[PDB]
């Protein structure tokens, strides 16, 4: 029983984390194979960071430019080419810690786990949502950059996320492992702003299925609701609509508590209209967007508490 | 501004 | 910027994860060197769980009752005593994987990670506080047994807990790598409950002394108060009494940002009165006890943004 | 009751 911010153990991600160093600047990188990844800022100055062009600073530069420490190994760099928003090193070794994985692109509402690093060294690890607006809440200090998000499905690591910068807002942007963006956002100290966010709507949902398998119901009540009245009374408090593809994805966790879906939206409507009475769910004061529904189905029991 | 880490 | 609930890397631990069978019960335990520890009540059945004997349930066992897993290796066992309310298996290998480590019993209001791990195999990371009545607020099903929670200082894995059981309020009670438990409980399936608990007034002044570090300074006010004055307060809503020892540690967090230790307190006082006006510290609308003042020198920027 | 885990 219990309900708690769970992030995958980290061990398969520690052994992919290098250093990277260009000039005077030295951020993290992911040795994959025999290739590092990490942000193409890391070619730039001080100076160079307010207006740069990447095309043009990288063809200054030759393999013997990066400086690339594993450890205390030092890794010679045999090979350089951007893609998009990031750098890739072809290195002499390849990894003998490179473990199954793949890259894939997340959506907004997705979830998953960051390895916070400083120079080369993994420092902590916590578990994140990509919010709607496509930021991250996450926690950074200078030279994090080339920190990973990560999820782990068995024996495979999917990488999402790579860390590139932080926000007026103090909130983090960065980009997939194929150097696109996530939001639009740009690798330039310029204005640049977090569009406005809205709470992720299926997740609170989730979240409330997790509150009734541990065995909490006072939420509850006795209406039903449309969709449509839902989503009316959704946009008020700065939700986002629900969908049939979301109602859809709450089928398991519904058959598990025999509630459904549209019976726990007119709780949440209840809760989003009355408050919570200074009352708690599973610990919480408020409504918590940042458990997904599979992120329920395995830390929850398969059995409800009924 | 915007910072780069 | 920013501030989560950061764990510590796990891989370290993840190489000692190992799975341990007696009968049909299956619960893990920890390889360190040549020595696997786990739970004592590995050894019992259900029936045997409400009123057990261990001294004499283990001398009815032989080395060759015990069946010890890392991965797929069948590690063989060739002595066991028991150690408290754990057992020591000496098996036919040194763990390869074995880090720098040592023991620690740890003090209520002290923080730490845990990795959660089905039959040897970790499952999540999260990050805890050992609470004033002994507790913790877990989250574990059945097979988490074994799981231990740990701090790394430096490249030196400190263990200090073990995962024994689970009481009524939903929350978890376990013990430290000797095998003496923390709290008053004992591993025996009886009448048992936790002892109410306080909230942890250092850490929770230590988090504001991270929010005003972040830049975030609306809850202070003019005033000053007396140790005193302030554990009157303190009393009233179920709050440690501040002591002496915990004005001195907030020292460099109070050099760092020129704040006075009892200032802070007379902020808090405030707070605990007028409530926070439905607005945010760190994002949190509640008040927050499980980072240390050590937590938040580690996390946070050693240079205050004033 | 008590649940050893």
């Amino acid at each position: 029983s219990g309900f708690r911010k769970m992030a995958f153990p980290s061990g398969k991600v520690e052994g992919c984390m290098v250093q990277v160093t260009c000039g005077t600047t030295t951020l993290n990188g992911l040795w994959l194979d025999d290739t590092v990844y990490c942000p193409r800022h890391v070619i730039c100055t001080a100076e160079d960071m307010l207006n740069p062009n990447y095309e043009d600073l990288l063809i200054r530069k030759s393999n013997h430019s990066f400086l690339v420490q594993a450890g205390n190994v030092q890794l010679r760099v045999i090979g350089h080419s951007m893609q998009n928003c990031l750098l890739r090193l072809k290195v002499d070794t390849s990894n003998p810690k490179t473990p199954k994985y793949k890259f894939v692109r997340i959506q907004p509402g997705q979830t998953f786990s960051v390895l916070a690093c400083y120079n080369g060294s993994p420092s902590g690890v916590y578990q994140c949502a990509m919010r709607p607006n496509h930021t991250i809440k996450g926690s950074f200090l200078n030279g994090s950059c080339g920190s990973v998000g990560f999820n782990i499905d068995y024996d495979c690591v999917s990488f999402c996320y790579m860390h590139h910068m932080e926000l007026p807002t103090g909130v983090h942007a960065g980009t997939d492992l194929e150097g696109k963006f996530y939001g639009p956002f740009v690798d330039r100290q310029t204005a640049q702003a977090a569009g406005t966010d809205t709470t992720i709507t299926l997740n609170v949902l989730a979240w409330l299925y997790a509150a009734v398998i541990n065995g909490d119901r006072w939420f509850l009540n006795r209406f039903t609701t449309t969709l449509n009245d839902f989503n009316l009374v959704a946009m008020k408090y700065n939700y986002e609509p629900l969908t049939q593809d979301h109602v859809d994805i709450l089928g398991p966790l519904s058959a598990q508590t025999g509630i459904a879906v549209l019976d726990m939206c007119a709780a949440l409507k209840e809760l989003l209209q009355n408050g919570m009475n200074g009352r708690t769910i599973l610990g919480s004061t408020i409504l918590e967007d940042e458990f997904t529904p599979f992120d329920v189905v395995r830390q929850c029991s398969g059995v409800t508490f009924q | 501004e915007s910072t780069l880490q």
